[PDB]
RNA sequence: UAGCUCAGAGAGCGCCUGCUUUGCACGCAGGAGG
RNA sequence: AACCAGGAUGUUGGCUUAGAAGCAGCCACCAUUUAAAGAGUGCGUAAUAGCUCACUGGUGCCGUCGGUUCCACAUAGGAGAG
């Protein structure tokens, strides 16, 4: 799956537009990289997100294509929180 | 030859039209009807007239409708539009009978119950029904 | 409403009863709402537990609303984690809309292990969130909330928890001496002063018109317990507070504890929500199509005028008729005298003869008067649904939500809108009688109709739209025909009338003549004006 | 295939309107669910 | 069959209609004087008049940028204008 999808159904973002932006923005690193928002992404892959100044380091646990919405949230899980 | 109301005959609606083609002053006519006819203008009458080559004008007041004098009787506003798939009054034969008596001047029937058996044939297209 | 001062109120009040409180049984009956059952002092009782975003609320409550055949998900974890659980502790959190719940539970081999919940009362963002107590680990939360809208907190399972930001509000003459006299709309720099208040507590002290003594007094009386459990109704707005109101110009009802406040506030607001909503979103329709009927009339109206006088056609064809011994084939105009004698020059084809230049006026004539007829018609139309639906919108505007319960069915019968013995709503009378009313029309239509005889005596208001009511089968006393009045000037063509007339008929008329027009005859009418709910 | 995109009859979502509005685009109910 | 003569009376049946009088439509379809004659067979009229006949006798995609005329049978070359 496409990183901009995993952070839709993933609920990390509201509109994939917007998680599409974020990534095009390049204020997203998979794995240390910098990441486009058609990246695939994968359950044990590191994901960083500049949310503002707030550096969000986070780890993929699961992959859907749909959810209920508070099963989205069980998808992944935070590392750290910066800024 | 007309039918018009006993009195008000010198409107021009119903006897202009047929006193202008034979060349007739209606008012030189009408207020003669006016003073002969002196009954209530709920009666219809029947009225002859003709015409000279001269222009004397010429005229005879015959008896109302036989259809007009059951109406006044049986107390109705306008006859049956669909007699046998309705019906609207109902009279006394002693009626009738009056009616027979006043039409026969103006009748072919030689005897009073020939003339009711008239009559009651008129009120049979009428839908009026008799006692 | 809700609020840190009352906050602070249920932080006590619970505490009178939940300390060392064994939860017995716990259940989700609302998406937002959860139920602790908790075994305390011997009595085995309900505490509501309500992030739902107007009506959030912590509440010991009365009522077993429901139990859900669902076990959902936040409601599992608290099953699995603090039923059976021991409530140590209640705490106000900086008094600010959060209450902290400390319990006791076990391990699944026995160790002794304490958990904290919290709940947050913060308005359209209320939440519950369950928590480790040595950890400080959220297990969960009834919402979650994603890290990218840039919060101070996260909420996510297995992150720390936190309490929100505080505002710089001070923790309750201090605020003398941070007002300023240019500032008008006062509870805005009273709120901004202190913690645990909000705008209608301000507002009410601020009526209380400098003013220290009234806050100093509200402070104390709060800490003290001395508030009373109090609900207020404005005209159509309904509130509630630990608080006697300063100078709120409503009605007032007061009780023992601020359980009862909370439930008898709370426990018809669902409903009443959401029949205001559908009720009003049916009025919004029937204005919609009553406007449109209402135009069509203003159209079709202006659009007649437009027709011939059909009178002087027909008058013309016989003029000309009783002339026409007169007229020759081609003359361009008739000068005809009227059968008062005035000259009328009728104008002619030049080619047709005077005979059906004759006809030619009354085929004008009769085109002219069928066109006519066909346009009333289409006005007859419009009319009835006009006055059905001002009847309809009277009774819209003064029916009960099970009155409007049958309305709607009346209306995708009628096919404007897309998809059992009782009828008549009935309350006492003069001379000691029982008075039947419906403000539905197919439902006053089938009391109307079958309550009573022929012979008996029946009534509505005399104006052109109401409610049909009667004492069933009555010829009730002078009594009751004056009391009658009453009622229909409760549900009359305009509500609070002063002298808007009653009448009262044999049942022998008001008979059937859209639905719900009735035949008027064997009728009276009296003077007559609305009334308090003594009218019952 | 619910207004919409999809899953099998139920998940997610948008719009519009109401409600709620001491807290940093955080909700809720109705248009309605085939 | 032809031909001569009669072919009527209440009544213009009721209704409907501007008019609707046997003959635009609907409903009825009686009765009288009779040798016989329909509350009328087709023409005719604006409605009537008028001629007649039964009859008688004779001879991507969703929405107001956002959101994944009368008639079954149709033709003045003269008011004038030609």
């Amino acid at each position: 799956m496409r990183l901009d999808k995993f952070l839709k159904v993933s609920r990390l973002i509201k509109r994939r537009t917007l998680a599409k932006e974020v990534a095009d923005q390049g204020r997203i690193s998979i794995n240390g990289n910098q990441a486009k928002a058609s990246s695939d992404v994968k359950p044990g892959d590191e994901l960083t997100v500049r949310f503002g100044q707030k550096l969000v380091t986070v780890q993929v646990n699961e992959l859907k294509d749909t959810t209920k919405k508070e099963e989205a949230a069980n998808m992944y899980t935070i590392l750290k929180e910066e800024k | 030859k007309l039918q018009i109301p006993a009195g008000k005959a010198n409107p021009a609606p119903p006897v202009g039209p047929a006193l202008g083609q034979a060349g007739v002053n209606i008012m030189g006519f009408c207020k003669e009807f006016n003073a002969r006819t002196a009954d209530q203008a709920g009666l219809i009458i029947p009225v002859e007239i003709s015409v000279y080559e001269d222009r004397s004008f010429t005229f005879i007041t015959k008896t109302p409708p036989a259809a007009v004098l059951l109406k006044k009787a049986a107390g109705i506003e306008s006859g049956s539009g669909e007699p046998n798939r309705n019906k609207v009054a109902t009279v006394k034969r002693d009626k009738v009978r009056e009616i027979a008596e006043t039409k026969m001047p103006d009748l072919n029937a030689a005897d009073v119950e020939a003339a009711m058996r008239m009559v009651e044939g008129t009120a049979r297209s009428m839908g009026i029904v008799i006692e | 409403s809700f609020d840190g001062m009352f906050t602070y109120g249920m932080t006590h009040e619970l505490n009178e009863k939940i300390m060392g409180g064994r939860i017995t049984k716990i259940h989700q009956p609302y998406k937002h709402d959860v139920i602790f059952h908790i075994r305390a002092k011997g009595k085995n009782q309900k505490l509501l537990l309500s992030a739902h975003p107007s009506y959030s609320r912590v509440h010991i409550t009365a009522q077993a609303y429901e139990n859900p055949s669902e076990p959902p998900m936040f409601c599992m974890l608290l099953r699995k984690h603090i039923e059976g659980g021991f409530i140590e502790k209640i705490e106000q959190a900086g008094l600010d809309r959060i209450m902290i719940f400390h319990i006791k539970s076990r391990n699944e081999i026995g160790d002794e292990t304490v958990r904290k919940l919290y709940v947050e009362i913060m308005g359209r963002h209320s939440n519950i969130i369950l928590t480790d107590a040595a950890e400080n680990v959220i297990i969960d939360g009834l919402k979650h909330l994603s890290p990218s809208m840039n919060s101070y907190r996260t909420v996510l399972p297995g992150q720390d928890y936190k309490l929100p930001p505080a505002q710089d509000k001070i923790s309750p003459d201090d605020i003398l001496r941070h007002l300023s006299f240019q500032e008008g709309r006062l509870d805005k720099q009273i709120v901004d002063h202190f913690s645990g208040v909000s705008p209608l507590f301000a507002k009410e002290a601020v009526h209380r018109a400098t003013l220290p003594k009234a806050l100093l007094a509200l402070f104390a009386e709060v800490k003290e317990h001395r508030f009373i459990p109090n609900i207020t109704t404005v005209n159509g707005k309904e509130y509630f507070y630990l608080l006697e109101l300063t100078h709120l110009k409503g009605e007032a009802r007061r009780f023992d504890s601020l359980s009862e406040l909370l439930d008898r506030f709370y426990f018809g607001k669902a409903e009443r929500d959401r029949v205001k909503q559908q009720a009003q979103d049916l009025e919004r329709f029937v204005v919609n199509e009553r406007k449109k009927n209402a135009n069509k009339i203003k159209k079709l109206e202006k659009t007649l005028e437009y027709s011939e006088n059909a009178k002087e056609f027909q008058l013309y064809g016989e003029l000309l008729t009783a002339n026409l011994y007169m007229l020759k084939k081609g003359d361009k105009q008739a000068e005809v005298i009227n059968y008062e004698s005035p000259t009328i020059t009728i104008p002619l084809n030049p080619n047709k003869t005077p005979s059906e230049n004759a006809q030619a006026y009354f085929t004008k004539y009769q085109k002219a008067k069928n066109s006519v007829a066909v346009v009333e018609e289409q006005i007859r139309l419009a009319q009835e649904e006009i006055e059905y639906f001002d009847q309809l919108i009277q009774q819209l505007s003064s029916a009960s939500p099970r009155d409007i319960s049958e309305i709607r069915e009346e209306l995708v019968e009628g096919k404007y809108l897309r998809p059992h013995n009782p009828v008549l709503e009935t309350y006492e009378s003069t001379s000691g009688l029982t008075i039947l009313v419906g403000k539905n029309n197919r439902q006053n239509e089938y009391l109307t109709t079958r309550v009573a005889a022929r012979d008996d005596i029946w009534l509505h208001t005399k104006d052109i739209p109401g409610s049909h009511v009667v004492i069933r089968s009555s010829e009730p006393d002078e009594q009751t025909i004056m009391e009658a009045a009453t009622i229909a000037a409760y549900f009359s063509k305009a509500k609070d009338s002063s002298s808007v007339p009653v009448d009262y008929t044999k049942i022998r008329h008001v008979k059937k003549p859209k639905p719900g027009f009735v035949t008027y005859d064997s009728q009276h009418t009296v003077f007559v004006t609305p009334d308090a709910d003594t009218v019952i």
